[PDB]
């Protein structure tokens, strides 16, 4: 067969490129005017400051590193990159994707141990940066088998044929290649339990655990309206893109179907996930009140 | 009653007669003296040293007559004694109580002092067989909190207190030899002359006074501050002293001409002062403010030298080494820091 | 009844009006000869080579 | 290299050793809760202390409670300016501020007006406002609860606030007073004030000082965090 | 075509 | 102050002994302890130092791998656990306090001592060339020293050592770092010398000072001795 690059008409696809650049700007601002407090005041070096200034490194890092990439590989036809810069990509997104989830976690285990744990010491900075080291660490190793195996094939059955002189050139697909779909299911199963399940079940049980100990006046309302938007907008965000991740690897779905949903609503689950990723330091940073001195 | 006022009358009739005295003896002030003399460059003296580990406001601080070991006192209930060269820590000492005001080092080094809310002040013998630091003497009789402590040798200590007195002490009895009183407020501050046959006190009620140790008599009594004189410190030639006070100016008094002699103010400059140094030849008064930094004045001329802007909260303690090779300053930050000049 | 307190007053400031004072020129050119005397043995105001400096940085 | 003789590294050495103490007991004296204790002179302070458990300096007195080590300081003997050390308990986890609930009719020494209940409120007034005291949550304690409910049924509020137009009853008077001394504070954003008629019990008066200190630590904590 | 989104 | 030590005695070539020494009358926590032998009718030799805290440990060469230094801070004790003794370790056994701070004193006190018997490059050379001076009461007699390398310090410390052992009594500090005379000790002790040569000179002496003097560095922590000068009245 054959294929186009600029894929469809130039509506949607400024749609697209309009969105996306959106949530770039957004989470360049956010993180921005984020680390730069945290830079210019030395005194602002607390665990929870050092928390939000890790989630803030891992949002522009999911940002520049997953966004650009992902537009491109939406907005022309096949991949158009090398193998090594295929390896690169994968592993920087999924090890920030992963560091940004469990900074949020760490961030909720700081809040739970402030309020029902009033009186159990204060957490050193030296604890603090070696949560940060387990963090980078875990969300290193959780997906590098994912990384290590990625060998950019390319597919024979359609031509890219250019914009230009309708110039044939292979198209190319940076899907890893499992020697069988046992391993693929057990992985994408350990790795939605270890990113999705468990992460969100610890933040709503020690959110919940706050709420209840709080409840035991006016302001404090607003702590607790704060801590469930923000346990429902790590809900919602991510649940569309783990969704479609859950119904395209099990279950089975016709070649149509398969190919409508990853043209049409697997960007819309990336979209989500990285206006997740922008706006958690819009929260954390703004909705922070020792930081609106 | 009628004789009531009559000392009333007659009180006021001294008080016109001392103030008329200081104006006929003030020919020329001491800016026109000094107004031809070179002024002094940009003081520029940076951080050589920090010294970390106290975790409270550091209230006091004293260098050791070798200018090299230091006592500080930080409300944290620790004494610590520091090697300024190396920042080692001599000494740890755990007071019994945290609410420390003031400390001092002896001039021999054999004893620290220390006092506070507990209106006690407390002498720490350091050099023990035991190789631990013991409380030598626990001197209590003052019924206030003890504001300022110094060591005229090893067995002779003259305190000020928020009793509104000064009470001179023999150690190895633990009485008080003399007390030393007419201050009309609390005595926050004293400074012992250099051949310690004299010292002067600044007291709340905006007046410092000049006391003979012997005697045991108030000599002179200065005004001119409008607040509170939180500090104090003698002119190296012993001759005059200079006062810090929370009107945001300090003053410098010369004893034989009994009265004052110029002002350093800005307008800058309005909160108060918690201390007052000289350096080593006196042209140099280095004064702590609250504003957090502090500022070198040339003792000459009323103009601002140099500023130490180095801590984070009120600088409390400040201290010029004896031979004068740097100035240490204390702060509420939990610091303290060594300053010196570069060339 | 207060009356010791004034006769106290009354007497210290007697006691502090006999005292001689010398003319305030004369305490300003005592102050400016002893700071002048003193100069460049002032390592603050005079800052000394940083060979002589026991608080140098290097070290 | 070293640069440093032998007994250069062990006098560092024995500066480590320090630093190791010295850090142990700051660790130590950060899981502690210090009270300042403040009133007038018969407002039942010595009461309150013995509820919870040489010279006229500060008087320290320690309890635990559910391991929760306290320690509150007296300051009632210091007759000097409070402003010269008042900065001194800064950080001072709440006052336990107590007045005598039968002090509205009964006058000091100044006989000339200056009503006791008007000069504890004056104190009030001075400590809650104070420019040190700006996120120190007051555990206001009414003493001496009985007294007033038998001073109550012939002597009127009116001699103490001559505004007053409630009943005589001792439930009135005392919820108006005890709103004349919450609306003193005039940093209602930042600091909170715990009321509590202390009781002729013993066992009561502990607790609710425990409870007023855990939900003050929790609110530092939350503030430290960022939450709030 | 375009039916790999990949991880993230 | 008072060191008493014990868990001397006739011991086989080969075997194991360990001494203890109970410290009593000062903060033992806050000493590092050293033990200090001596053969019969020679000089001192160091052996083991344990600092305070027992954060540091060093051994002389002839004892390293063999002789293991520990304390128990808590019950003030100091113990030497001895491996494969020789014939070479037959000494009386001392253990000295020594305190390190500015200014501070090391190896003013000395315990009494344990006798053990076996019944069979680098390091500074501190040189005593004279062994015996004959001493009159009411003269003054001054000690020579000398060191391979020069004991003073970039710091400006000069760290030497002076001991004096009266007859059947442990060594006691007359001067420590060659000029500063130790608590106790009359003024009548004086010590000089520049960096290399160093002289400890007794003016006015009398009785109770003959024994052997002793000079001890204090730069390198392979701390060496003197052969020991004699005064004989």
């Amino acid at each position: 067969t054959y294929v186009n690059y600029y894929l469809h008409q130039p509506q949607v696809a400024a749609i697209f490129i309009i969105s996306y650049f959106l949530i770039f700007f957004l989470c360049m601002m956010g993180n921005t005017v984020v680390c730069f407090i945290v830079m210019r005041n030395k005194h602002m070096h607390t665990v929870t400051n050092l928390f939000i200034l890790n989630l803030a490194i891992s949002d522009l890092l999911v940002g520049i590193f997953c966004m650009p990439i992902t537009l491109l590989d939406n907005i022309i036809a096949g991949w158009p990159f090398g193998n090594t810069m295929c390896k690169i990509s994968g592993l920087v997104q999924g090890i920030s994707v992963a560091a940004s989830v469990f900074t949020l976690v760490a961030i909720a285990v700081d809040r739970f141990q402030c309020v029902v744990y009033p009186f159990k010491p204060k957490l050193t900075i030296k604890t603090a940066f070696v949560i940060i080291m387990i963090i980078w660490v875990l969300a290193i190793t959780i997906m590098s088998p994912s990384a290590v195996m990625l060998h950019v094939q390319e597919e024979k059955y359609y031509r890219v044929r250019l914009n230009s002189q309708n110039k044939t050139s292979p198209v190319y697909w940076c899907r890893e290649d499992w020697p069988n779909q046992e391993m693929r299911k057990i992985y994408t199963t350990v790795l939605f339990a270890n990113i999705y399940l468990a992460p969100l079940s610890l933040i709503v049980i020690m959110y919940g655990r706050i709420g209840i100990s709080l409840f035991r006046s006016r302001k404090k309302q607003k702590i607790i309206k704060m801590l469930l938007i923000v346990a429902l907008l790590f809900i919602l965000s991510w649940l569309p893109l783990w969704t479609l991740m859950m119904l395209s690897d099990y279950a089975d779905l016709s070649p149509n179907e398969l190919q409508i949903i990853n043209i049409y609503i697997y960007p819309f689950a990336h979209w989500l996930a990285f206006g997740n990723s922008s706006v958690n330091p819009i929260i954390y940073g703004f909705f922070n009140e020792n930081f609106r001195r | 009653q009628s004789e009531l006022d009559q000392l009333r009358q007659e009180a006021e009739q001294l008080k016109n007669q001392i103030r008329d005295a200081r104006k006929a003896c003030a020919d020329a002030t001491l800016s026109q003296i000094t107004n031809n003399i070179d002024p002094v460059g940009r003081i520029q003296m940076r951080t050589r040293r920090t010294l970390r580990g106290h975790l409270a406001k550091i209230y006091a601080m004293h260098w050791g007559t070798d200018s090299r070991l230091l006592v500080s006192a930080s409300q944290d209930g620790k004494l610590i004694i520091w090697d300024s060269y190396t920042t080692n820590k001599v000494h740890a000492i755990p007071l019994r109580s945290s609410w420390v005001m003031t400390c001092a080092y002896a001039p021999s080094g054999n004893y620290v002092a220390c006092g506070g809310l507990d209106n006690i002040c407390s002498i720490y013998n350091l050099k023990t067989r035991e190789g631990n630091v013991r409380v030598s003497r626990e001197l209590a009789g003052h019924t206030g909190y003890l504001s300022c402590c110094r060591f005229l040798d090893d067995n002779q200590i003259v305190t000020s207190s928020g009793d509104t007195t000064c009470a001179l002490w023999d150690i190895e009895t633990g009485q008080q030899t003399t007390t030393f009183t007419g201050h009309t407020g609390d005595v926050m501050s004293l400074s012992l002359a250099p051949d310690t046959r004299l010292f002067v006190s600044g007291a709340c009620d905006a007046s410092a006074k000049l006391w003979d140790v012997r005697e045991g008599m108030c000599r002179q009594t200065f005004t001119g501050h409008e607040s509170d004189i939180n500090a104090i410190c003698f002119f190296p030639n012993g001759n005059a002293f200079a006062t810090g006070s929370d009107d945001a100016t300090c003053r410098l008094f010369d004893l034989r001409a009994d009265q004052e002699l110029m002002t350093y103010s800005h307008d800058n400059i309005i909160c108060g002062i918690t201390s007052v140094s000289f350096s080593k030849s006196g042209r140099l008064l280095l004064a702590g403010y609250d504003d957090f930094n502090c500022n070198v004045w040339d003792a000459l001329k009323a103009d601002r030298a140099g500023v130490l802007a180095g801590h984070d909260n009120r600088v409390s303690c400040l201290g010029v080494t004896d031979d004068g090779m740097a100035v240490a300053t204390g702060s509420w930050d939990s610091f303290l820091k060594i300053w010196n000049g570069s060339s | 009844a207060s009356i010791a307190q004034a006769r106290k007053l009354v007497e210290q400031l007697k006691m502090e009006a006999n005292i001689d004072r010398i003319k305030v020129s004369k305490a300003a050119a005592d102050l400016m000869a002893y700071c002048e005397a003193h100069a460049k043995e002032d390592p603050l105001l005079t800052p000394v080579p940083a060979s002589e400096n026991p608080f140098r940085e290097k070290k | 290299g070293c640069t440093l003789s032998a007994e250069d590294k062990a006098a560092v050495e024995r500066s480590k050793m320090i630093d190791r103490n010295l850090r142990e007991d700051g660790e130590k004296a950060a899981r502690e809760v210090k009270l300042l204790l403040l009133g007038a002179g018969e407002s039942g302070k010595s009461t309150i202390v013995k509820q919870m458990k040489k010279t006229t300096g500060i008087v320290e007195t320690h309890f635990t409670f559910k391991d929760l080590h306290f320690k509150m300081f007296d300051v009632g003997a210091q007759r000097s300016e409070r402003k010269k050390w008042i900065h001194c308990f800064e950080g001072v986890t709440a006052i336990i501020f107590c007045v005598a609930l039968s002090d509205y009719d009964l006058v000091l020494a100044e006989d000339e007006e200056m009503n006791r209940m008007h000069e504890s409120m004056k104190l009030f007034d001075s400590i809650c406002n104070n420019k040190w005291f700006t996120d120190t949550s007051i555990i206001l304690f009414l003493n001496k609860k009985d007294l007033f409910e038998e001073k109550i049924k012939k002597s009127p509020l009116t001699i103490c606030y001559p505004e007053y137009a409630g009943s005589n009853t001792y439930e009135e008077a005392a919820a108006y007073i005890q709103c004349q001394f919450e609306d003193l504070n005039k940093r209602k954003d930042t600091k909170e004030i715990y009321t509590h008629f202390t009781c002729s019990t013993d066992t009561k008066n502990v607790q609710f000082v425990f409870d007023a200190v855990t939900d003050v630590i929790i609110k530092n904590n939350l503030k430290d965090c960022g939450l709030f | 075509f375009l039916f790999q989104p990949q991880r993230f | 102050v008072q060191l008493v030590e014990s868990g001397g005695g006739l011991v086989q070539p080969g075997g194991s002994r360990k001494l203890s020494c109970s410290a009593s009358g000062f903060a033992f926590s806050s000493f590092g302890m050293h033990w200090v032998r001596q053969a019969p009718e020679k000089g001192l030799e160091w052996v083991a130092y344990i600092s305070s805290g027992s954060g540091t440990i060093y051994y002389a060469d002839t004892v390293k791998g063999r002789f293991t230094i520990s304390r128990d801070d808590p019950k003030n004790t100091l113990f030497l656990q001895m491996t494969s003794l020789r014939s070479e370790d037959t000494a009386m056994y001392y253990c000295v306090r020594s305190i390190y701070y500015y200014g501070s004193s090391p190896f003013d006190f000395w315990g009494q001592g344990t006798t053990l018997t076996v019944s069979a490059s680098a390091d500074i050379v501190m040189t005593q060339a004279t062994s015996s001076v004959p001493v009159t009461p009411g003269e003054s007699v001054s000690i020579s020293c000398r060191s391979s390398k020069s004991l003073l310090h970039s710091n400006g410390n000069t760290y030497l050592y002076w001991f004096l052992q009266r007859p059947g009594q442990s060594p006691q500090l007359l001067i420590y770092r060659m000029s500063n005379l130790a608590s106790g000790v009359p003024d009548r002790f004086s010590g000089s010398g520049s960096g290399t040569a160093f002289t400890l000179t007794i003016s006015r002496l009398e009785a109770e000072d003959v024994g052997v003097y002793y000079c001890m560095q204090h730069l390198e922590y392979p701390l060496t001795f003197g052969a020991g000068t004699k005064l004989e009245l």
